């Protein structure tokens, strides 16, 4: 038995899957072929009932496909639609039901990527049309809209706990260094040589200073604000680096996705520790269980919800 | 009325969105064939083998639908000029895969992007798919008249925006389609998508898209300002761009999310179509040019060839030219008899080349304005032509009127003229022969004979038109020189064309001719100041002429003449192009060449490049004597 309001199929491609603190699975599918061109919401108090629809806690489906998902608290769910709106989604009492807040068409193109800032107040938004807007969850409306970059804006990465420092990455080969206290918010940083265009970005949870990127050609590099010049970087993949996730742990590991079909794990040094060819189509988004830290769950275009064990 | 589309990359139902875009009021849709996110592999397992379908059902819509409705656009991580060797290889496969869906669908245009400066796998690509059977699909050149990169907002810290002035730099989105279009060898199927941004470029920057071939004028909702009312209005200056666009006839396209929430996506339309009724209505000269805009066609040659009975209607329904003649014989019959002699002295007119009568006509009507006794002599070479004279000098003229069925040059007058009248002129004053027939005729006017006209000078200017050398090119035939097309003149109404310089004049010629060795044969060197960056593709003629003192005829845009429809500009192309920069100089020759049996025109640009000497010895273009 399924629950009411939720719809009888899930979408195929499968893009994001978030872990919530309690243990619940969060899960953001799109119809990228076929007749109907639309996303959906879904969210598993059972990890391992995935990606059955009739095993779900809470299931909805919105007007268009679902290109990025976070987490808001505990409740709210930012979802960026291609629409080119920045819609957020709150799971009910009961949490059986996911009902819309608010859906705001401020972008001009596909917004593509979505990252809620260290408060929970305020999120940024990158989108297709050059664009990036700081968003308040509260008021519903853009506090900033910025256009720094020359292309479209592929991720952007809000810091661990400072409020006004987030990341952005396009496909004009600019990474920049926001922070909204300064006159110019923005600032290019990356290696001494232009290299290829980055693609994925992740804060590191214990190191402030310190983040990763992947770049078009495969290769993962350990970058420091301060020092402004790339110390360590490896070839990890074949393919394009679609996302960087970070485990739990004291001394965190570092999960690589691709559409190269393969997830990878690696240490401080980016190192390849574990692998696995499991999907048999693009891997778009990885999460670390909060309950047991060695385990991690992927989600790919061929509709599969893997949980992998991470020695 | 304004035909538009609206652009959207997000399209979850085709049939309930095409129904909503076609209740706010456009007649098209611009949107994805394949999911814009959708990325597909070609040559990596297990990526490869993707479970089907990769879109939705051609079923989805009628034929008709796709063929009028729904205009196709590419995959925006299609990047066929990537660094990466996968990706260059998988765009490659995905841009056919796009492309030849798109015709599989019959969609009458396809958008492709122009966002960077190498484009040239993309141009290899799109050609590649043109030479893969014949069709009459467009393609939509996405570029904007400023880079995103110099529209950017100044707030990178580290990486600051230029200020200085870039003059050739501003200009670097049209060297984009340019090279583009130039590795795609100039292909008809190939039209610009012009975007217009928030802020304009300067003036220099609007003005190198001139003679382009603009089919699309895309027009984001960010761009739109809001006034009092809440309405989406644009600035003074960007109103100046749509009265340009819209004389292009282009089709406007509406981009982006609905900013103004008050009102619907309608709003947006309907200040369009407000633009297009409070435009300036079109003139005299501006209704008659309807459907000849950048039209080819052949310069008449009325020695040679007998015209038509339409061709003298054409020639007839034109009140200005023929008000000139009345005023200009009006004019010469007073200074050539007194009122004293207002009954006992008659003038002897000769209407050379008389036609169906407009000049006799217009003779007759002179002599009343003047209260003067005139003698009319109506000379025709046409037979057909002259069926229309004897039966209008039987029915109304009378014995004031003698119709001669004779070439003026082989023709032996009774009695010598006090006045010649002659419409002999063409778009380039002397290309329809007009010298040497009244050369041969002026043996028969008197010592101190008056010719109306009695001067005509041709005036030349450089013109830039991608638009008409592509239809220049166009008019290969078989059995002849396959560059013969760029070797001979065109009588057009330039339309989609940039004058370079200011109209300089080229040959002039005076009736009657007093000097002892006539000759008719010209060299002429124009020197035009060009103060812009552009691409040279022909050279525009036009005319000036004095019929008698002040009354004058003129095709010259500076001095034309209100009202006046009779004729269209000349085009005289060059085989290839040639690029000229700001502050360069064009230094073209003109030659007017003849023998006994045929004239003709020889033309060659000196500067800022050499050009090869076009219609030598008259190879491809000859005027019959
Ligand atoms: N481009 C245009 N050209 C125009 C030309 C004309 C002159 C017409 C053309 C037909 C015609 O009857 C007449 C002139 C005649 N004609 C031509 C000769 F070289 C000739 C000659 N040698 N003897 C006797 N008559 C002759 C010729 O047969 C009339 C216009 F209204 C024109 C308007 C235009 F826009």
């Amino acid at each position: 038995n399924l629950p009411p309001n939720a719809p009888a199929c899930m979408e195929r491609q499968l893009e994001a899957a978030r872990y919530r603190s309690d243990g619940a699975l969060l899960l953001g599918a799109s119809s990228l072929s076929g007749r109907c061109w639309a996303g959906s919401l879904w969210l598993f108090k059972d990890p391992c009932a995935a990606p059955n629809e009739g095993f779900c806690s809470a299931g909805v489906q919105t007007e268009a496909g679902v290109a990025d998902l976070t987490w808001v608290g505990e409740r709210g769910i930012l979802v960026a639609s291609d629409s080119g709106a920045v819609e957020l989604w709150e799971l009910d009492e009961n949490e059986t039901l996911i009902v819309s807040k608010f859906c705001k068409y401020e972008h001009d193109d596909i917004v593509s990527t979505v990252s809620v800032l260290s408060s929970g107040t305020q999120a940024v938004s990158g989108s297709k049309d050059i664009c990036i807007k700081v968003w308040d969850l509260a008021q519903q409306v853009v506090l900033s809209s910025y256009r720094a970059h020359a292309a479209q804006v592929t991720c952007v990465a809000a810091s661990p706990h400072k409020d006004s420092v987030f990341l952005s990455c396009s496909e004009d080969n600019r990474i920049l260094l926001w922070d909204t206290r300064c006159p110019k918010p923005a600032s290019q940083i990356g290696c001494s040589a232009p290299g290829y265009l980055p693609t994925s970005l992740a804060w590191h949870p214990q190191q402030s200073e310190v983040f990763v990127f992947g770049d078009e050609n495969g290769t993962v590099s350990l970058v420091d604000t301060k020092s402004t010049s790339c110390v360590l970087s490896s070839a990890v993949h074949s393919q394009c680096v679609t996302g960087l996730v970070f485990s739990p742990h004291s001394v965190p590991f570092l999960a690589s996705l691709s559409e190269d079909c393969s997830l990878a794990v690696l240490d401080s040094s980016l190192s390849e520790l574990f692998r696995s060819q499991a999907h048999r189509d693009f891997v778009r988004d990885a999460t670390w269980s909060p309950l047991n830290h060695s385990l991690l769950t992927t989600v790919g275009w061929d509709h599969q919800v893997v949980h992998h064990v991470v020695p | 009325r304004v035909s538009s589309g609206r652009d959207l990359n997000c399209v979850p139902e085709i049939a309930d969105t095409l129904g909503a875009v076609a209740k706010q009021g456009f007649d098209f849709l611009c949107m994805p064939v394949f999911h814009p996110r959708f990325k597909r592999e070609f040559i990596q397992e297990p990526a490869k083998n993707r479970p089907g379908p990769q879109t939705r059902s051609d079923l989805l819509l009628s034929g008709r639908d796709w063929n009028t409705l729904i205009v196709g656009k590419l995959s925006p991580w299609i990047r066929p000029d990537s660094k990466v060797e996968k990706i260059r290889r998988n765009s490659e496969a995905a841009m056919l895969q796009e492309l030849n869906f798109g015709a599989y669908l019959g969609l009458p245009a396809f958008l492709l992007p122009l966002n960077q400066e190498d484009n040239t796998n993309l141009a290899r690509v799109l050609t590649n798919h043109i030479h893969t059977g014949h069709h009459s699909s467009m393609f939509w050149m996405r570029v904007p008249l400023v880079a995103p990169e110099d529209l950017r907002d100044d707030i990178i810290e580290n990486a600051p925006t230029t200020h200085t002035e870039e003059y050739s730099g501003e200009e670097k989105t049209w060297m984009w389609w340019h090279n583009f279009r130039t590795l795609c060898d100039y292909s008809k199927r190939i039209a610009v998508a012009l975007e217009i941004g928030a802020d304009l470029p300067s003036n220099h920057v609007i003005d190198r898209w001139l003679g382009e071939p603009i089919k699309a004028a895309i027009l984001p909702t960010s761009i739109f300002l809001t006034n009092k009312k809440g309405f989406p209005v644009l600035s003074k200056m960007h109103q100046r761009l749509i009265f340009r666009l819209l004389k292009l006839e282009v089709q406007f396209i509406i981009t982006g999310t609905n900013h103004h929430s008050e009102k619907e996506f309608c709003s947006y339309l309907q200040y369009l179509e407000y633009l297009s009724q409070n435009r300036p209505p079109p003139n005299a000269y501006e209704l008659f040019a309807k459907g000849y805009e950048d039209y080819l066609q052949s310069p008449l040659q009325p020695l040679m060839d007998n015209l038509e009975s339409q061709t003298y209607e054409v020639f007839e329904k034109d009140p200005i030219k023929y008000s000139q003649y009345q005023q200009a014989i009006y004019k010469c019959l007073l200074d050539r008899v007194p009122e004293e002699e207002k009954d006992t002295n008659v003038q002897v007119l000769m209407v050379l080349g008389a036609g169906r009568g407009p000049l006799v006509n217009a003779s007759l009507r002179a002599a009343k304005q003047a209260d003067r006794r005139i003698k009319l002599y109506a000379v025709e070479k046409n037979p057909n032509a002259v069926v229309t004279l004897e039966n209008w000098q039987f029915e109304e003229w009378g014995s004031q009127v003698t119709v001669v069925s004779s070439d003026m040059r082989e023709w032996v007058a009774p009695e010598k003229a006090d006045i010649i009248v002659s419409e002999l002129l063409g778009s380039f004053a002397d290309n329809e022969l007009s010298p040497e027939c009244l050369d041969g005729a002026q043996h028969f006017l008197k010592d101190d004979g008056v010719s109306i006209p009695g001067e005509y000078t041709s005036f030349l200017a450089p013109i830039s038109s991608s638009k008409l050398y592509n239809e220049v090119r166009a008019c290969r035939e078989k059995d002849r020189d396959p560059e013969a097309q760029f070797e001979m003149p065109y009588v057009v109404r330039l339309h989609n064309f940039h004058q370079l310089s200011a109209p300089q004049p080229c040959f002039t010629f005076s009736h009657p001719n007093r000097d002892p060795m006539i000759d008719n044969n010209r060299y002429c060197t124009l020197e035009f100041p060009v103060e812009v960056n552009t691409v040279l593709h022909g050279f525009a003629g036009y005319f000036e002429t004095v019929l008698y003192q002040d009354i004058t005829l003129s095709i010259r845009p500076e001095t034309h003449s209100p009202g006046m429809f009779s004729w269209f500009p000349i085009l005289f192309p060059i085989k290839q192009p040639i690029t000229v920069r700001e502050g360069q100089t064009i230094c073209v020759r003109f030659w007017r060449c003849s023998n006994s049996k045929k004239v003709w025109y020889e033309w060659a640009v000196t500067a800022p490049v050499c050009s090869a000497i076009h219609n030598p010895t008259g190879r491809s273009y000859t005027i019959g004597l």
